[PDB]
């Protein structure tokens, strides 16, 4: 029941470039975007915002993933040769799936 | 709350 948006980030630059806070076992239990690297893929996408909470990466829930593991999954999603994009399911609010 | 960059 959260209000969510599926944002596709194409790999238009050599970096993804998002700073994320939080993760499991913290008071921000899913990663929240706190800033965006100018000139990176997330910036070029335009649809990712500071304050966006990442519910899923390519359909995979981040619930229960501690910060370092969530960061690892997102890094792998950006590096993969499977596809030239990442789909982030995001929400502006504090309701989780 | 931890914070880090994913480049």
């Amino acid at each position: 029941e959260p209000t969510s948006t599926l944002v596709r980030v194409r790999k238009s630059a050599a970096t993804l470039g998002i700073a994320i806070e939080g993760g499991a076992n913290t008071r921000q239990p899913l990663p929240r975007i706190v800033t965006i690297q100018r000139g990176g893929s997330a910036h070029n996408c335009g649809q990712l915002k500071v304050g966006h909470v990442i519910l899923e990466v390519n359909g995979q829930t981040l619930r229960g993933k501690e910060h370092k593991e969530a960061a690892r999954i997102i890094a792998e999603a950006f590096k993969t040769k499977e596809r030239d994009y990442i789909d982030f399911l995001v929400t502006e609010f504090n309701v989780m799936l | 709350v931890p914070v880090s960059w994913v480049y």
